[PDB]
């Protein structure tokens, strides 16, 4: 059950990451760092806020920030080296 | 690493020590396997509970009510503690 | 205790038994069951919403009733 | 109701209450000396009331101890690791040594 | 003539010829009854103040919300390569 | 013959193996070979290589 908690609470963030990828591929036309970080200083702030909100909710899942923190303590059911 | 095994003699030693260091017992050399807690050792209707809690603490166990009330002999406690694989 | 979703299905049970659901998480772990992990004996009747009250269902928390828990959470 | 003051049912009930109170004292109290102090005080409170005769005052007192046990519940009780609420409980269960039951006349 | 079938017709039993394998499952009965109930729920369903709520939510309100959003957002957004100050909307 | 063979193969858990020189065959245990299924020669030598060919063709039509 703890593993299920982890995987689903992280697929929440992966859903938001997928949304961010779609927005990036629409706005920038590419997912490569060299173009995105070359152009990023020109693009509308609203689109970048959408992108980074989605990617931050992904990071909010993985990094166990408060709204999506419930899996990190349950993951201690696994062995201590994990 | 954790090279330790329990035996009935070891359980008996630890339980008779536990009862010897209990002040509300009648006195020593009433404590044997055949001893009763109420009659022979002269224990009240809550010192048996204190003894069962002490056995829990000693052997690292959790004894529910339906298995706690039916401990009325020292040999019964020894049987019980030897019938639990996690008795430490 | 029957909840809203449980006693809403009363007109549909027909010949099925109307069973009082009690989650298995709160059942006594020290009794002996045929399925000790699921805490169920063999021929035990299942509520219509047993999916919600089995051991694979989400966890219950007994210490605080849920409305008080929401008060404390949103208060913090 | 009829909670007889010197029957076996009362014995079971009050022994269970005493066990619960001592376990709550163990769980709440981190220091050993204070835990023993509280256990002795609880035994004093039980010995004060071991002499009751009237079943009405008895039932009131039992309800009172039920309320005290519900009031001083612990959220994260101590359980040994190999026992049901424990960290090691169903960790590496030995598998039941069953034989293979066949299902096809042709497939192994 | 008593109208009866033909005596020439020799009949025997239907034998599907399967190898009867051992009992691999111990059926429970309670689980089977729960399964029959949950599979043939459709034949016992009735319209009540609880069921009609979910019907008029999920088949009337939620599609209407999605449709309003979809028909208002039809050709509103075009933000490929849009830049600072440029409007990402086509309309007002 | 088929049904006798397979019913023995399941009930007894033995296949019959006539050994080299003695002319007497009896049910034996040895099941680490000398048995093949009837679908193997079809698939593993007509279907698998055709899919490998499809992979080759896809890669070089890319
Ligand atoms: C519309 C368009 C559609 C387009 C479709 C695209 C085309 C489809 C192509 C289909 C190919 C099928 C081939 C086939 O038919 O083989 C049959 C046959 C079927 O498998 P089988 O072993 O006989 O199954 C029966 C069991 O073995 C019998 O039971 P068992 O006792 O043997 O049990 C073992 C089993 C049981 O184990 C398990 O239960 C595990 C679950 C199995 C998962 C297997 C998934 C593959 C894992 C790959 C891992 C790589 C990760 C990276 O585990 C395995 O068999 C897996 C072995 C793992 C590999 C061994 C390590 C050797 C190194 O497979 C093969 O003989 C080998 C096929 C391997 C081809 C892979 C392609 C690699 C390409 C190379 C990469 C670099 C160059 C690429 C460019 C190429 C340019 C030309
Ligand atoms: C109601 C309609 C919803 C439609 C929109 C979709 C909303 C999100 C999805 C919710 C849908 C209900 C999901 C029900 C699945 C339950 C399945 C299950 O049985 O798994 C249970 C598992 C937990 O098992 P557990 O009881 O906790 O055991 C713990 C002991 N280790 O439980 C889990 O693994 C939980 C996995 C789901 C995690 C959802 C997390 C949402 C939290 C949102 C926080 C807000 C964060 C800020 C977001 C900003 C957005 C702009
Ligand atoms: C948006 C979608 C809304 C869907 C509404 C559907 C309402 C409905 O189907 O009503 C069914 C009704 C029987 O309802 P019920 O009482 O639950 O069953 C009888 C047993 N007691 O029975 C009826 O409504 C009878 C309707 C038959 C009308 C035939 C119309 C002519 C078709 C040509
Ligand atoms: C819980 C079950 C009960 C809920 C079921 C809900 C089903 C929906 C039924 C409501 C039907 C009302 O639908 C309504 O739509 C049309 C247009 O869409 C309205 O009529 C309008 O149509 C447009 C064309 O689209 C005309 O050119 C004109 O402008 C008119 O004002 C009608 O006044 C009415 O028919």
């Amino acid at each position: 059950k703890s593993a299920l908690s982890a995987v689903l609470m992280n697929r929440f963030g992966d859903a938001f990451f997928v949304l961010g990828l779609c927005v990036i591929a629409y706005v920038f036309g590419t997912l490569n760092y060299s173009t995105i970080f070359a152009t990023a200083y020109l693009i509308n702030t609203d689109l970048l806020v959408l992108i980074m909100l989605a990617l931050f909710i992904a990071a909010m899942a993985k990094s166990a920030q408060f709204g999506l923190h419930n899996w990190l303590t349950l993951a201690m059911e696994g062995p201590t080296p994990v | 690493s954790s090279a330790h095994v329990l035996t009935k003699d070891m359980i008996q030693e630890r339980i008779v020590a536990l009862l010897e260091s209990f002040d509300k017992v009648n006195d020593a050399k009433n404590i044997t396997a055949t001893a009763n807690l109420t009659s022979d050792l002269g224990l009240d209707s809550l010192d048996v509970v204190e003894v069962v809690m002490a056995i829990e603490e000693e052997f690292g166990l959790e004894i529910p009510d339906h298995d706690a009330d039916e401990i009325k002999t020292v040999q019964q406690a020894i049987d019980y503690v030897s019938a639990q694989p996690a008795a430490v | 205790i029957r909840a809203s979703f449980d006693k809403a299905e009363e007109p549909m049970l027909g010949d099925y038994p109307d069973i009082d659901p009690f989650p298995a998480q709160l059942k006594n772990p020290y009794k002996k069951y045929d399925d000790q992990q699921d805490r169920r004996n063999l021929e035990e009747p299942l509520s219509v919403n047993d999916d919600l009250y089995d051991m694979w269902s989400p966890d219950r928390f007994t210490h605080f009733k849920n409305q008080d828990a929401l008060k404390y959470f949103i208060g913090f | 109701s009829h909670p007889v003051p010197f029957s076996a049912a009362n014995k079971k009930l009050v022994t269970s209450m005493y066990r619960q109170s001592l376990k709550l004292a163990r769980n709440w109290i981190s220091n050993r000396q204070l835990f023993r102090q509280k256990a002795v005080e609880i035994r004093h409170k039980f010995d004060q009331n071991a002499q009751i005769s009237n079943p009405r005052l008895l039932a009131r007192t039992l309800d009172e101890t039920r309320a005290h046990l519900y009031e001083f519940r612990h959220p994260d009780p101590i359980v040994p690791p190999s026992f049901p609420g424990g960290t090691k409980y169903e960790r590496n269960v030995p598998p039941r040594m069953e034989k293979i039951m066949q299902h096809n006349l042709y497939e192994p | 003539v008593e109208l009866k079938p033909s005596s020439a017709i020799q009949r025997g039993p239907l034998n599907k010829g399967g190898w009867d394998a051992p009992h691999a499952l111990h059926n429970d009965g309670a689980i089977d009854r729960y399964a029959h109930w949950r599979t043939f729920y459709q034949e016992r369903f009735k319209y009540t103040r609880a069921t009609g709520k979910s019907t008029l939510i999920f088949l009337v309100a939620f599609p209407a919300l999605i449709g309003y959003v979809a028909y208002q957002s039809e050709g509103l957004f075009e933000f490929a390569g849009k830049r600072r100050g440029e409007s990402v909307t086509t309309r007002g | 013959l088929k049904d006798y063979y397979y019913n023995g193969r399941r009930i007894l858990d033995k296949i019959p193996v006539k050994d080299k020189q003695t002319g007497k065959v009896t049910w034996e245990i040895k099941r680490e070979g000398a048995e093949k299924e009837d679908w193997v020669n079809q698939m593993y030598f007509l279907y698998a290589p055709s899919l490998i060919l499809l992979l080759i063709v896809m890669v070089y039509k890319s």
